[PDB]
RNA sequence: AGCGUGUGCCUACCCUACGCCGGCAGGCGCGGGUAACCCGUUGAACCCCAUUCGUGAUGGGGAUCGGGGAUUGCAAUUAUU
RNA sequence: AGGAGUGGAGCCUGCGGCUUAAUUUGACCAACACGGGAAACCUCACCCGGCCCGGACACGGACAGGAUUGACAGAUUGAU
């Protein structure tokens, strides 16, 4: 819009989300992942990881 | 006698204009001034001092105690 | 959770009210068009848009951050 | 506006040529990168699709922060008439697969 | 390996693509007897073999459905043309296709039917087709508003150890 | 010409990997290109250790997940044409291959 | 301002220099007087639409009658270094709802605006409730 | 010593050798690393050997608190570090 | 049978109580460094002010000297 509609967020929590629901806090950044821990579990079998130990 | 400036107690005291080294009975006199100053301007600092509460960022909910008088 | 309380201000900018517009060209003689103020030849105007003669100002709605004299 | 009348055309004509549109769920997509640039200022793809979808003419999926709009026969007729274009075009089907 | 990602990140990025696709398709091919996919990149081509039980409903009228789906994928992941090419495949023996059997139960239920009879119908079929055993559960409401469970079981089943990875599929 | 060409293989499945390595060592040995056997590199562990409960409550438990990738490389020295010939043949499973221009 | 001996005269010149010199100094000479955190805010910042405040202060100070203070300029900004030029103005500072007004002294320089306006009630007990003791 | 980790990823960011300047925090100039290749033969701690302290709320303890300097950020006040 | 501790001191952190414009909220072996919850802004659910519509679609109405959009300067305003 005009000169006010936004405030810079480009670091910290409000500038990242997740790709399966856009939820914040509880999420895994590591390996380029961007998935929230509750939903990560349900796509764990789907190529990713498998339990072994 | 060439002891560096950074190695002193005071560097530019504030409103005195120099590097200084303060010793026993002058230390207390200097100290009491800075307390008085921060209630003169009446910043957040002097209020916390006068109320007898922690100056620096610290929780007072579970700290200090002493105490007594319970419900 | 909770629902809104009570303000009382409730206004709108103006509805850009329906008026008889273009008499920026004034009829005097045939077929002459008597301008009172320039039909602005800005740096992107096609000279088909007029400029407001505000009185105390000189303002175009197209050149609105630029080409605004105060006369 | 709402949106320009220019920006209606540039989406509806592009849709007619590919037979399908896709976008991502954002309200801060400045130009809609991937498809068509310099004619979407913000929402507009999503905002125009919603109105189109309301009147039929499309089916819609949504999965992992992405819409997916599938043009239909009814919509081919609609788009043809709305932009008054020649009868040659249909990219959704044009051959029976072997 | 410019401009691509290092080897640790390389496999993860493949998994994210494998997963998004596998839930994308499932929300628009369920009724046509979806059962999975199996992707394979080959030299200068992607193959996405869209495994489904009944190829009839998959095809549509003049291969329409396969054409819509290919144009989507070509734009979404931003590949240039001539990369992605879908193909269909019919799977023989549907009594081992738990995913499809589950989605058959879904539409039988949404058709408006009781739970016991529906479960029984799915049961005998998957047993008849050839299986060691099989099981169905339906947990949720019906005939009241306290939840319940109804288990229908036949044959053998396992639940413990590593053989679980080989000898059962679950949906 | 004859260029020192290094064929790196990488996969997540040790069986599927290894037989495809054997094939590429075969096709080389068949034409007597004086190839070097597989040099099996250290297998690397990706770990993810997270809560099993959504919304903390109950005993604190975690779960170790792991994926093991595998890398191994065969060094050839032969003409680059016949290399790209033998590379592209006899590969069926999901296994990646990377051809290199030259090596010292 | 009605003080004496806090920035001129016998007793106290602001780190060896009077207020009168400060006003003629640029920010450059001024910041080199020891007050470390101040120096970040100037060298990095350099006016991120603090423009709105500093013009209103000088303006209102000018137009106001002699031997009388101005009205107020208000702020939601609790952050801005108190400076010699700002002195003599009167500023209201938003808390969560309330604009607590303060006069600016020459003795407050270096500090922030937000230290002179509190944002909570100091506190006043008390009496244990019906649920505060394993009993 | 051992498990790891690292920019080329989201909308913008990594791990750091080396040279120089500074007591320190740190600044500055150059170079490598998509990684059994570069950082890193990860020359880590307790441990070990020789000085000093001497049973003393002591140099044990470092709470609290004064004054000053740096770095991150748009911003550090209720003191980010 | 034993080893090292906790309970005592100071601090960190969570919870109750109390205060407060608001001190957001779930949870009482199987809650209490738990919600991967080490909150400057952001998060944010809370409190106090101000702005925005991104109310599809349908039907009726308005309406081309016109439906409608935005804005210079001044006043007003934390606010350009």
């Amino acid at each position: 819009q005009q000169l006010y509609w936004s405030h810079p967020r480009k670091f910290g929590q409000g500038s990242r989300s997740c790709r399966v629901c856009s939820n914040r806090h509880g999420l895994i950044r590591k390996y380029g992942l961007n998935m929230c821990r509750q939903c990560f579990r349900q796509y764990a079998k789907d190529i990713g990881f498998i339990k072994l130990d | 006698y060439k002891i560096p400036d950074w190695f002193l107690n005071r560097q530019k005291d504030v409103k005195d204009g120099k590097y200084s080294q303060v010793l026993a009975n002058g230390l207390d006199n200097k100290l009491r001034e800075d307390l008085e100053r921060l209630k003169k301007i009446r910043a957040h600092r002097g209020l916390r001092h006068f109320w007898g509460l922690r100056v620096r960022g610290q929780h007072t909910k579970t700290t200090g105690r002493r105490g007594r008088t319970v419900g | 959770k909770k629902s809104y309380t009570t303000p009382k201000k409730n206004k709108h900018k103006r509805k850009k009210v329906k008026l008889a517009v273009l008499k920026y060209y004034k009829v005097d003689e045939n077929g002459k068009i008597s301008r009172l103020r320039r039909e602005c030849p800005s740096d992107e105007c096609g000279a088909g848009v007029f400029m407001a003669s505000h009185f105390d100002r000189h303002y175009c709605g197209k050149c609105c951050l630029t080409y605004c004299f105060n006369k | 506006m709402l949106m320009p009348k220019k920006n209606r055309i540039a989406i509806y004509e592009l849709l007619f040529k590919e037979g399908v549109m896709v976008a991502k769920k954002d309200v801060h997509m400045p130009k809609h990168p991937e498809l068509a640039d310099k004619n979407v200022p913000n929402l507009h793809v999503m905002k125009a699709m919603q109105s189109l979808k309301s009147r039929g003419y499309v089916k819609e999926q949504f999965a992992w922060r992405h819409f997916y709009w599938y043009l239909t026969n009814e919509g081919i007729q609609y788009l043809r008439d709305y932009l008054h274009l020649p009868p040659e075009i249909v990219p959704a089907t044009l051959r029976r697969s072997r | 390996m410019a401009v691509q990602i290092s080897k640790k990140r390389k496999f993860v990025a493949d998994g994210i693509f494998k997963a998004e696709l596998n839930e994308f398709l499932t929300r628009e091919l369920a009724e046509d007897g979806y059962s999975g996919v199996e992707v394979r990149v080959t030299p200068t081509r992607t193959e996405i073999i869209i495994l489904a039980t009944r190829t009839q409903n998959v095809l549509g009228e003049k291969g329409r459905r396969i054409r819509e789906l290919t144009a989507v994928v070509q734009k979404r992941f931003g590949f240039p043309e001539g990369s992605v090419e879908l193909y269909a495949e019919k799977v023989a023996t549907r009594g081992l296709c738990a995913i499809a059997q589950a989605e058959s139960l879904r539409y039988k239920l949404l058709g408006g039917l009781a739970v016991r009879r529906a479960c029984y119908g799915v049961l005998r079929f998957i047993m008849e087709s050839g299986a060691k055993g099989c099981e169905v559960v339906v947990s949720g409401k019906l005939r009241g508003q306290r939840a319940k469970s109804m288990k229908f079981v036949d044959g053998l089943m396992i639940h413990s150890g590593d053989p679980v990875n080989y000898y059962v599929d679950t949906a | 010409a004859i260029h020192r060409i290094r064929i790196t293989l990488t996969s997540r499945n040790v069986k599927s990997l290894e037989k495809v390595c054997a094939d590429l060592i075969r096709g080389a040995k068949e034409k007597n290109l004086k190839v070097k056997g597989p040099v099996r590199m250290p297998t690397k562990t990706l770990r993810i250790t997270t809560r099993k409960t959504p919304c903390g409550e109950g005993s604190k438990t975690w779960d170790r997940f792991q994926m093991r990738i595998h890398k191994r490389l065969i060094d050839l020295h032969s003409p680059s044409e016949i290399v790209k010939q033998i590379t592209s043949i006899s590969i069926e499973p999901g296994v990646e291959v990377e051809v290199t221009i030259a090596d010292a | 301002v009605e003080q004496k001996k806090k920035r001129t005269f016998r007793k106290f010149t602001y780190r060896g220099v009077d207020l009168d010199q400060l006003l003629d100094m640029s920010y450059e000479q001024l910041m080199q007087l020891y007050s470390a955190r101040q120096r970040r805010r100037l060298s990095r910042g350099l006016r991120r639409k603090q423009h709105s405040l500093l013009k209103r202060l000088r303006k209102a100070k000018k137009e106001a009658p002699p031997m009388e203070k101005p009205e107020v300029v208000k702020t939601h900004l609790r952050d801005m270094i108190i400076l010699p030029e700002m002195v003599g103005s009167m500023v209201g500072v938003y808390n969560g709802k309330t604009f607590n007004q303060v006069e600016i002294k020459p003795e407050m320089i270096g500090h922030y605006l937000g230290e002179f306006s509190i944002t909570y009630k100091p506190v006043k007990h008390g009496r244990p409730g019906i649920g505060a003791t394993h009993s």
